[PDB]
RNA sequence: CGACUCUUAGCGGUGGAUCACUCGGCUCGUGCGUCGAUGAAGAACGCAGCUAGCUGCGAGAAUUAAUGUGAAUUGCAGGACACAUUGAUCAUCGACACUUCGAACGCACUUGCGGCCCCGGGUUCCUCCCGGGGCUACGCCUGUCUGAGCGUCGCU
RNA sequence: UGGAGCCGCCGCAGGUGCAGAUCUUGGUGGUAGUAGCAAAUAUUCAAACGAGAACUUUGAAGGCCGAAGUGGAGAAGGGUU
RNA sequence: ACCCACCCGACCCGUCUUGAAACACGGACCAAGGAGUCUAACACGUGCGCGAGUCGGGGGCUCGCACGAAAGCCGCCGUGG
RNA sequence: UAAGGCUAAAUACCGGCACGAGACCGAUAGUCAACAAGUACCGUAAGGGAAAGUUGAAAAGAACUUUGAAGAGAGAGUUCA
RNA sequence: CGCGACCUCAGAUCAGACGUGGCGACCCGCUGAAUUUAAGCAUAUUAGUCAGCGGAGGAGAAGAAACUAACCAGGAUUCCCUCAGUAACGGCGAGUGAACAGGGAAGAGCCCAGCGCCGAAUCCCCGCCCCGCGGCGGGGCGCGGGACAUGUGGCGUACGGAA
């Protein structure tokens, strides 16, 4: 994701959960050199991220 | 040496951004700015610099309150009421 | 450098004279400016007289003006105490009253006596209320005329 | 009185303006009391000072302050006035009866300077080259 | 410099001198058809009018 | 002459005021005379110019007796595009050619409830205005 | 489609959220398409969707902000949202009351000594 | 340098925004004077506000 | 005639004078004469479907509401809307809103560390943990509460 | 040639006439297709791409830096290279 | 008035200088720009008005100034110079 | 009649908001700035600080054919040009 | 060795208020040169001028005589015209330099302390009700707090004032 900059991991992770009624392993973000704070966020292994890909739109 | 060779070794930094100003004059060992003179609570301006006395002036930035007052002033500073309703 | 003849003359146009330099270009502006508050101040005291109050007679200073006389800047309190208007009420009728002038002789006094007693004589008080107590002079005095007077109020002439 | 500060004499110029030592500020110690409580205390409304006392080395005062936003001066018509925001740092502007002194003005041919509102003000009419439409 | 001596005044009986002579030959129908005005067939050169 | 003190008369100023005017005042600006057909019923000498008015092109090349419904009105070009007011580019494709509301007269208007409230006002006070003079 | 202040107005506070929050849904999945192409289409709706979130936004703020200098309208102390902002010096003036104080010497010489209307000359 | 601050970073940032040359649609705007950037900085010659 | 060079003229280049325009200045005048801890000026960083700059705005971000207006905006798209309807688009602007620095305020300027009250998950007040909210500058006045003193007394 | 304003006379007014100021700003020559593109040993053959190859790429050969490196990693500085 | 020929004449301007074609300085070339202004005070000359007077300022009265920030008038006409 | 105090008015105003005018300047002028100017650019910094207006009534801004790798041409066309 | 008055002082994230920075054409208070002129220069001049610091308002400052005068006397302040380039200052050189009167623009005058009389007759803040509330006010009612006799309020201030 593209994430807000002021975000922790954990509001990203509680954000994650509520919008996709998701689970998150664990997040792991950086800053782009551009502005935009973007997030890895390793769902948990009862979900795979295809078919939330699916879900959300994108693939 | 003097020259050349000497313009070598500019390999690190008097000032940077000063928080007040914005400009490229905070010295970081004084910690003061020398634009503004940041720390300093009243802003630096000098009469010699007229030139330099207008460019920072009032009406040079976006005046976002000051801009509305005047507009607020004009038509008579009224405050919580409307216009009669359709 | 003088070259032959002529006033050993001294300007003074040594100090920086060009940054206080006065012009003048306001002047028909503002002598408009002055004239139109000068007749909205006539047009708020209504029946009034549009000079101000009256004023008293009053001879210079000095031998060389001495022979003229002036309007002073107001009637003394012996004028007003033996023309017997209270000094205080004075105001209110529309006579200056100053209290600093003294009074030496007793020809400027009479005189000044004189003055206000005329005044009072052509004078026109409305009463407070349109209703009409003691005082306040009749309705004939009044609706044929709540007219102002032009120019100063009973004027001197040397 | 008040020493020059300038490091070391070095007042660098005509010897007219050489002076160090025997020179003596234009204000009062009585004004320089007033003006210090006034800085100190910004809300309050430096009314006026008196003396009680003096060493070799200093000099005592007591400055009469005042809220101008105390309901009892605000609602009190005869102090009213003070609650004006002209009034604002009467002390700093020389208006306290100490700091009016020094500005040297009084009625009468014992002054002349300052025969408009003040000495500036004189000086700037005496110097003014008034020039007329017509001439 | 906006402090040029841009006004210039008059003596007045000279300004009332020159007002008495323009007067003088707004009759005169030579100076006035010099002066351009097609004035050929007015009927008379001081030209006055009823007050209506 | 103009007596009003506060209007201007000043070139620069009335040039700026025209071409910086914003939407609602060029829409006064862009006003059109009415048919004298029109102007006989209605009582009112010209009306700002609308999307879709029936119109004579009166000045020009487009200058002609036929009655164009109007296209657009393009009010930053200070503008109007009328029916077959047209002309083919180099390679064919029709291109809808600028006439000024001005020279132009609307011989139909297209008439809702607001434009119908205008003609109202506009043709009171052409009447007032006779009173007044009578 | 078009979501007017008009209705809402009236419309109940759990209600105005619950569109608030179907509208954040529908900005959310059109920002998403906007990076995956989507279609002209969809990135209208962006632009719509957002005034029309802030259009709701707008009312919840109206309507709370009414309701609560209605509480304190009665009440000596209130918020500084809810005083009235004129300009700092303006709110430093006199009273409206206070400035208008006669001192009891004031009141009777104005008794006593009033200015009378009169004119001259008969 | 590779040890920034967040302030730098951010500056930069915006720097690396500015940099895009113009949209070329905005040569068909109405009353359009501009033809090409001209406010294009390259890191080679010019060194930023800093 | 040959090439080259010089001179004049024609035409073409180079170059941008001249002339003609002027939504800019310069000057004189008129009226009013309003910033800020309810957070100013100034700075920063953001925000457009495609937008870099200028402008415009502030996470409600090329703007919301309201009122006036009455069909556009338009570089292209797309759209809306029934323009016999609070209604496009402008204007006004009284309601709402207004990120971060900045007098600049929890303490620091890393964008780092905190304290104290309440709320949601977390608990089932178990403190933790996470998230939200509200306080936490200095000076000063009027009062309030707690006090200090071999300061001056009184009673015990 | 150009494509939108301009002049004669009588008066008034002036920021009113240039060859020069090592004058100011802009432009253009001769000098001139001249000086010059010489520090640190080095290139060659074939092919590929390609409109086009002394210079790209691949292969083959011949050379150099010679681990105090012309190699492999950072600091500061740059700021997307 | 364009070019060419021939006879006679004929040194490069600016400038400071007693003296410049100078082995005195400035000047490659062209365009545009570019330096005795304005205010005040004095003096003399000249033109006009009035004349033992003259005067206009400053102020005031007449207009929303289109032309007017003019024009006109004033026991202020003369406080005063 | 000092050593305490308040007070409108005629007065000032190269900053501000909003207007009006000119015997002014007319893009090397007029403000540094008619334009995305206190911009680009320079300087560690205080500070310094430009250049730059004009197709046409309308974009009708040159479809198509042809030579060339292309820039460039040759025809054709638009325009009163 | 306590408890209680007061006095002088602290501390509160105590309740409620204010002040802080900006702009700076004009204005008030300080500070304060040197180019320059004098054909040199040091006093003088440039100049109480530039720069420096402070504080304001729509204007500011000034202002209701410890004034002018010397008259047959004027009568707060500010502004203009004049006084006047005058009286005066000055290496009596360069240079500098006001005021009163007179005519106008405007015009407006007032209040304390004190001295005295009046049961502190006064003020602030609480709390309950009625109105009014986008410049927190009126009226009433509370043995509800405090300020205040080390002096609040009415009368009164030199033009006299009180009884
Ligand atoms: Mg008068
Ligand atoms: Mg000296
Ligand atoms: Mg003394
Ligand atoms: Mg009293
Ligand atoms: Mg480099
Ligand atoms: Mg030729
Ligand atoms: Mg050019
Ligand atoms: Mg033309
Ligand atoms: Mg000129
Ligand atoms: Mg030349
Ligand atoms: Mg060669
Ligand atoms: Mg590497
Ligand atoms: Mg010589
Ligand atoms: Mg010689
Ligand atoms: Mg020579
Ligand atoms: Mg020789
Ligand atoms: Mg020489
Ligand atoms: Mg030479
Ligand atoms: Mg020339
Ligand atoms: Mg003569
Ligand atoms: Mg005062
Ligand atoms: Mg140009
Ligand atoms: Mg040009
Ligand atoms: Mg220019
Ligand atoms: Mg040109
Ligand atoms: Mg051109
Ligand atoms: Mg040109
Ligand atoms: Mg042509
Ligand atoms: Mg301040
Ligand atoms: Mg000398
Ligand atoms: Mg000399
Ligand atoms: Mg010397
Ligand atoms: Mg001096
Ligand atoms: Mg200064
Ligand atoms: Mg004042
Ligand atoms: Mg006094
Ligand atoms: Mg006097
Ligand atoms: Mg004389
Ligand atoms: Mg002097
Ligand atoms: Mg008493
Ligand atoms: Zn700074």
């Amino acid at each position: 994701f593209i994430v807000d900059v002021k975000a922790n991991k954990h509001q990203i992770k509680q954000a994650v959960k509520k919008l996709y009624d998701i689970d998150v392993a664990k997040v792991n973000t950086l800053i782009r050199p551009d502005g935009e704070k973007k997030a890895y966020v390793r769902l948990a292994p009862d979900y795979d991220a295809l078919d939330v890909a699916n879900k959300i739109g994108i693939i | 040496t003097k020259g050349t060779s000497s313009f070598g070794k500019r390999r690190n930094k008097t000032h940077t951004l000063c928080r007040r100003c914005g400009s490229k004059a905070y010295h970081l060992q004084k910690s003061t700015c020398g634009k503004c003179g940041y720390p300093a609570k009243r802003k630096r301006k000098y009469n010699w610099s007229a030139k330099a006395k207008r460019r920072n002036t009032t009406g040079t930035g976006r005046m976002r309150h000051l801009k509305i007052v005047y507009r607020r002033f004009r038509h008579g500073f009224r405050e919580g009421t409307t216009p009669k309703p359709k | 450098a003088p070259s032959r003849n002529g006033m050993i003359l001294k300007p003074h146009f040594h100090k920086d004279w060009q940054r206080r330099v006065a012009t003048w270009f306001n002047q028909p502006a503002r002598k408009i400016r002055r004239r139109k508050a000068r007749q909205a101040r006539a047009r708020r005291i209504a029946p009034r007289p549009a000079s101000g109050p009256l004023r008293p007679i009053v001879r210079c200073p000095t031998v060389r003006y001495h022979t003229k006389v002036r309007a002073g800047r107001g009637f003394s309190l012996e004028e007003l105490r033996v023309a017997g208007i209270h000094k205080k009420v004075a105001r209110t009728i529309g006579i200056s009253v100053d209290p600093r002038r003294r009074n030496k002789s007793t020809e400027s006094l009479q005189a000044n006596v004189q003055r206000l007693k005329e005044y009072r004589s052509k004078l026109v008080l409305f009463p407070r209320k349109p209703s009409a107590p003691k005082k306040g002079d009749s309705s004939a005095e009044e609706l044929k005329l709540a007219t102002q007077l032009t120019g100063p109020v009973m004027p001197i002439r040397n | 009185g008040r020493k020059r500060p300038v490091p070391k004499g070095a007042t660098y110029g005509k010897p007219v303006h050489h002076g160090v030592n025997q020179l003596k500020f234009a204000r009062s110690l009585q004004s320089v009391a007033e003006e210090r409580a006034g800085r100190h205390c910004g809300a309050l409304r430096v009314l006026n000072s008196y003396w009680v006392g003096e060493d070799s080395t200093y000099k005592f005062f007591e400055v009469i302050l005042i809220d101008p936003f105390h309901k009892a001066i605000r609602r009190n018509p005869d102090t009213q006035w003070i609650t004006k925001p002209v009034h604002k740092h009467r002390e700093m502007r020389g208006l306290t009866s100490a700091g009016r002194k020094s500005r040297g003005l009084g009625k009468g041919h014992k002054f002349h300077h300052t025969i408009g509102g003040s000495r500036r003000a004189a000086w700037r009419r005496r110097n003014t080259l008034q020039l007329h439409r017509y001439r | 410099k906006t402090w040029r001596r841009w006004h210039r005044r008059v003596n007045t009986t000279q300004k009332r001198y020159a007002i008495c002579s323009a007067l003088a030959a707004s009759a005169l129908p030579a100076l006035v058809m010099s002066k351009g005005h097609r004035i050929e067939e007015v009927p008379e050169l001081p030209l006055v009018v009823e007050d209506k | 002459m103009k007596f009003n003190p506060f209007v201007t008369s000043d070139r620069s100023k009335n040039r700026k005021r025209h071409f910086n005017a914003p939407s609602h005042i060029r829409r006064k600006i862009m006003s059109s005379p009415l048919s004298k057909e029109l102007r006989q019923k209605y009582n009112v000498r010209s009306m700002p110019i609308r999307k879709d008015d029936e119109v004579q092109v009166v000045r020009g090349h487009y200058k002609g007796q036929q009655i164009g419904k109007v296209v657009q009105v393009y009010r930053k070009k200070y503008v109007i595009y009328i029916e077959r007011v047209q002309r083919e580019k180099a390679n064919g494709t029709t291109v809808h050619v600028g006439i000024h509301p001005s020279k132009v007269v609307i011989t139909r208007l297209k008439l809702d409830k607001d434009r119908k409230k205008i003609l109202e006002r506009k043709a009171k006070s052409r009447q007032v205005g006779k009173e007044k003079g009578k | 489609a078009k979501i007017k202040a008009r209705d809402l107005r009236g419309k109940k506070k759990e209600e105005l959220l619950k569109q608030l929050d179907d509208l954040k849904v529908e900005l959310s999945q059109l920002r998403v398409a906007k990076v995956t192409g989507g279609a002209a289409s969809k990135l209208s709706k962006i632009r719509v969707v957002r005034k029309s979130i802030a259009r709701v936004l707008t009312v919840i703020n109206q309507t709370q902000k009414e309701n609560l200098r209605k509480f304190y309208k009665g009440k000596k102390y209130k918020p500084l949202d809810l005083r009235p902002k004129k300009t700092r010096a303006m709110r430093r003036r006199l009273n409206k009351h206070e400035e208008s104080l006669k001192t009891k010497k004031q009141q009777r010489k104005e008794r006593l000594y009033p200015l009378r209307k009169y004119a001259v000359k008969a | 340098s590779s040890h920034k601050t967040f302030r730098i970073k951010r500056f930069l940032a915006k720097k690396q925004k500015q940099n895009r040359p113009i949209p070329q649609w905005i040569r068909m705007k109405t009353g359009n004077k501009i033809r090409y950037n001209s406010k294009r900085r390259h890191w080679r010659r010019t060194k930023l506000g800093l």
